[PDB]
């Protein structure tokens, strides 16, 4: 059934002198006719014209079902290991979190565009406990969550935090933290500071980041939807979590022109700011795409 | 296989889904047990929704007229029982109604929370003359108790106080019966030919089928562990 | 919770596990729909091991003596019914017996395939005098065929040929009642009882309490999809 | 005197993972990977193989048994603690994202973000297929996601049917559609009509129609991110396609703009009857065609 | 050109083992490991991932599908030869007594077996435990047991015991147990005994045949292989038994000398036809009954 | 909750003050205040009796759950965890290949097995793929195994010293095996070949013996009982053997012409040297058959 006898004797089955198998398939009169003489018995049906002249008796046109289908699999492989990337040409899935999906790295999009412009991309969720689960496996094809987790994968994980912006919060179209321009974290509970997800590491870090400035993280009522982060603050007021790097972008649109600020972050102990963390395996970063770009994106991350 | 054959199925307009139903194989007439059981079971621990109450404001009292009526509270409360209706609301609601002017009451013409529907409107309901007729508001409940009216909303005069003990299991007529078929060799084989009807709120498909459960669980929610 | 309380449970001469059993809260008579339900169904049918045939051949025939008897076949086939016994064998078996010499029959004294036993031996069975008494062989079956004495092991001659629809029915007196109750706060709920007895083969747990699930399934294998 | 250094010790005793996983607790990279030795003193089952990064030694089977049972025993003692503290958890996940809660449902926003820790609602990124599963199965239970192509019921609630989205759209100062007035598709398409979280049911169904005839989304990223997908709008090669729905913005501030599209979008709550006895989420259902929309 | 290495490639696409699954064969230090990369080029979809040792990259889902279907496709073509090759199937599993596999029954049996049901032969022995299971099992198709009763019908099978004797005693060098030929109930052993399966019923049996009048016990060595058996022939230090229909073949076996005790087992089981169900298989039934039943 | 504060008060709860905590838990004197106060409010019940003298207010009576269930776990390690009791004190074994009942059995079966006779360890001819498997899933416990194909079985655990010996063969003058030549490539392997069990340490080793001892491997059947030998090993259907040390006890048969065969395959050589295969490190060590016999396996299993 193997390739040479497969592909050889079959496309033979519509021509011979085995000179036909030598062509197209490759097996010469040598390893084809000799092996096929004994193979003429192994599936159990006469394929060509037993040393006669022209025939289609019981070749492989009816053997390829249990035969070719297989080597058609590696026929797709026979083509090539893909065209873009060897495995999964599109493999650039970004983390879903409420900190920095939107605005801190437009020159990284530049370089990705420079090396490969307008290239289709994808996304996953991680958690941060679940980011851990699915990054020590490396699910999140590009992944960023508090470096204090997700450690396994290939090359000993290579813990790597590109940077750790320091946290502030949403002040507003009327915030009095948009009066009180700083953000310790009491100044949060001063207005309705709803905390994010208990359980989700994202808040494990914020627990510090609201829990050491005259406040303790109050995960009362978070709708777990940015749309709602704005669907009661479009009334003008309500306030919860938007971290530093996009707290370039807290002051935005004409309901709201907002008080920016830096981190109050008494919460630190050792090193403690939430960290943009590209962490990888060589296999994963063994190609121009992620490896150099993923590096550049973890690099060209300006306040812009 | 010990088995229903849905059989003649004719809900007609609705009220009495005349529904002669059959369960062919009952070795011995034991089928009757389920028959005579469900006979009460089919309309036993049900949850029919119905009235209790009435808000003839202006006529706090319950025998005086309320004119323009050609038929007084005595016949107004009389014409409740007959109403017909349903909710999930599982909790009380109201309809009111202020037709006026000389008018029947298109039973239909009504006042309508949640599902509360004239499961079949058009009941004659209420005569009247050109004079202002008056509001009629009232509870609505699911229940299974049509035996005691005393101490009703007599528990707390929400309004009017007047409250009747509604009667409510859709199926009012029904006709269960059994017949020893052949196949008596292995064992006298019998079959249960039975009707129900119903008001045309809930056909047996949602009544006989229920009860069916209703005990199957509840008649035997255990192998009498004892 | 709608619930059995195993209640008074006897422990002696198993025959009649005198077993007054209760269920305490059944909203109303829906639990009475159980007593009968059982009633019947319980004594509908536990399919039942029971001696059915007889191999004597002291007489092929069935009225002649077989001496040394102080009691012939008409009282020997009679002393069958009363026997008492059980198998899983689900299929026939035999016991034979050749006492001789002047002897009662320790009901016990017997002939005993797979699981077949004098669920309580010691029944008087058979007088005899010193003369050779003779063999007594016979079927055994577990089924609902406690009725119809004709045909059966007749179309198939087998010598020492008699057989009869035995009782296959362990669970005799049985009963119950009921009563309205307190807990009226949660409706005048109410209570049943029962007894059953049984032969002392298959205690209510495997008879009464068994019948509990006999129908719960079969009462309605389908959900009355009708 | 240890369960913390035990948390990561697990990973250490698990897939070898010492330093890796140790740092994963709140301490140094190689701190728990040192405590293992502290426990090796007294322990007779702890393993610190110096030639078997992965290959185990049986410290697990003997002196973990507690270690997990403790683990959930301290956990669930601290879990019970507080769990029996007026822990009123009336939480029923429903659906309110993408369109509609893009614009006019700030009402249910008012009763799920302005309200206090109660009627807890976990509506996250989910569409009408990802919703048909999550939402139609009702984790999220009913919706405002374009009808899962099958619905309707009325009762515990204020009833209602559906609402809809006109044929127009938001963009930016000149974000492709803002540039090409042609409402016929192939206008913002060059901003590869990015698949706000692709194919939702309100996202697809209008995206389906949008590009079901020569027109094409040919999008770049396929992710669930109002911010980001609409945030990268700042960088400006991507846009949203929810028709005349989430445009309260280009409707508001016209460095986000409206020159139409044309194209079909409608929305009937999954009206899960689970919330046709109950109103967190029957509210979500009755709200909607009555409160969420207005 | 790879229908073999692919078998070891499935282990790397299941538990990610390219050196742990190749340790049973032996090649370099990982071989396949350095071969995964070689194939990484020969395979459009090859996860590489010596990195994901305990996890994955998706080389599986795409370029395994064949890989198994081929696998059983070449395999079951290899099955073909023989599938048509006068492949008579007398092969079976005969649950026989521990010593019913030498020159006691096998002779008579191989002969009657020449008379129609000559299985593709065996050596076989159970312990009167799990053997009744195999008599129900169907994989064996006739067995032996010492305690549980049962039987059925006749011919090829029904009620039948396999020999009977105060359970007897293989005994050899390092063994004054020859004198333990037969005391009342049990004065043979009377010291740390145990038997078959630290578990079996010949085991419980003889342990309790020594204990069936209390030649007493400790669990440290039972009858397992012919050598574990000869260990009991060897010991005198810790001991067991071997019956009468089990003597004809054992007492002729190299060193053993077999030795009961007035210790005592019978054998009773469902040694009926319940696994024979074939006049040929009933031919053993001749030779299970013309051989051991007393 | 810590074992200290735990029972310190959990039982002081019947003492009813301080100091006793030290006499109950670790404490030397009465260092339980910083604990009771930290425990008073932290589980959420009144510990002791603030100026309420002696009186059982149940801090521990209902605290033992987890708390003292947990430290009862390490409660069995506070009495012994290194000496005697050791997560099972006694617990060695050997899952043999069954050669060694020639004369070695008694000496290994004594010296310790006659001193601490409790471990239920055998001399049993383990399966082969079932050997590897049970050498992982579980069986007797340890290995006196001849590695002669299953090389690199993970290993990296710890040896003992096990056995070393041929598998020498029964032939016979009462077999025409008299002409058979010293159990070799042609007269140790020829006949309706029969081996021990397929799936067998001694029959991957006796199927080896057909492979390593190059016998046709007809395996017309499978024989470990050796009873098939003599059956047709003088009468003529198969060829197979007991191992060399197992031949020390096998040769005890009659008309079986001695012939040293399985460390003897092809030129009556290249057979089983019982290459010592052993993996089990410290494991449950420190106790009798594991500090006496585990080491004893090394010199005792092969003591002659």
């Amino acid at each position: 059934m193997r390739l040479e006898q497969l592909q050889a004797f079959l496309a033979i089955a519509e021509t011979g002198s085995f000179q036909k198998a030598a062509s197209k398939c490759g097996v010469t009169q040598s390893t084809i006719s000799r092996q096929i003489q004994s193979l003429e018995a192994d599936l159990g049906l006469e394929l060509f014209h037993r040393t006669n002249h022209s025939k289609l008796t019981l070749g492989g046109e009816r053997l390829l079902p249990r035969a070719r289908k297989i080597c058609l699999e590696w026929e797709t492989a026979t083509q090539e290991l893909g065209d873009l990337i060897a495995g999964k040409q599109p493999e650039l899935c970004i983390a879903a979190i409420h900190s920095l999906c939107g605005s801190y790295l437009p020159p990284v999009l530049q370089k990705f565009c420079r090396d490969y412009p307008e290239v289709q991309l994808r996304v996953t969720s991680l958690g941060s406990d679940r980011a851990l689960k699915v990054l020590k496996d490396g699910l999140v094809d590009l992944a960023i969550v508090m470096n204090n987790r997700f450690l396994t994968t290939g090359r000993d994980m290579v813990v790597e935090v590109l940077y750790d912006e320091p946290i502030e919060l949403l002040t507003a179209a009327n915030h009095p933290l948009a009066a009180y321009e700083r953000v310790p974290w009491s100044e949060l509970v001063r207005y309705p500071q709803v905390v994010f997800k208990d359980g989700y590491g994202m808040q494990r870090l914020v627990q510090e980041k609201f829990e050491r400035l005259e406040a303790t993280l109050q995960a009362a009522l978070e709708v777990n939807t940015l749309d709602a982060f704005r669907g009661v603050v479009r009334q003008g007021e309500l306030i919860a979590l938007l971290p530093s790097s996009a707290l370039v972008e807290a002051r935005l649109d004409p309901t709201l022109a907002v008080r920016p600020l830096a981190n109050s972050a008494l919460p630190e102990n050792s090193g403690l700011t939430r960290r943009v963390v590209m962490v990888t395996t060589q296999d994963r970063l063994q190609i121009p795409p992620i490896k150099h770009f993923w590096q550049l994106v973890r690099e060209n991350i300006p306040p812009i | 296989q010990f088995q229903i054959e849905c059989v003649e199925s004719n809900t007609e307009e609705s009220r009495n889904h005349y529904s002669k139903f059959i369960l062919e194989p009952l070795e011995r007439g034991q089928g009757t047990t389920v028959g005579n059981a469900l006979r009460r079971v089919l309309l036993s621990n049900l949850e029919g929704t119905a009235v209790t109450a009435v808000r003839i404001a202006g006529v706090s009292h319950e025998f005086a007229t309320v004119p323009g009526v050609r038929e007084d509270v005595l016949e107004i409360i009389m014409r409740m029982k007959e109403v017909i209706l349903k909710s999930y609301s599982s909790q009380a609601q109201i309809g009111r109604l202020l037709v006026n002017g000389p008018t029947t009451i298109t039973a239909s013409h009504f006042d309508l929370p949640s599902e509360v529907e004239v499961i079949d409107p058009t009941q004659y309901v209420a005569t009247i003359a050109e004079g202002g007729k008056l509001e009629m508001e009232f509870r609505i409940e699911r229940g299974k108790g049509y035996r005691t009216v005393e101490r009703g909303r007599e528990e707390a005069t929400s309004l009017d106080f007047l409250q009747i003990d509604s009667i409510f299991m859709p199926v009012r007529k029904v006709n269960y019966s059994v017949e020893e078929v052949r196949a008596d060799g292995s064992i006298p084989k019998d079959r249960l030919l039975l009707e129900v009807w119903t008001n045309g709120s809930i056909s047996p498909q949602e009544a006989l089928s229920s009860a069916a459960g209703i005990l199957v669980d509840l008649f035997n929610p255990l192998k009498d562990i004892s």
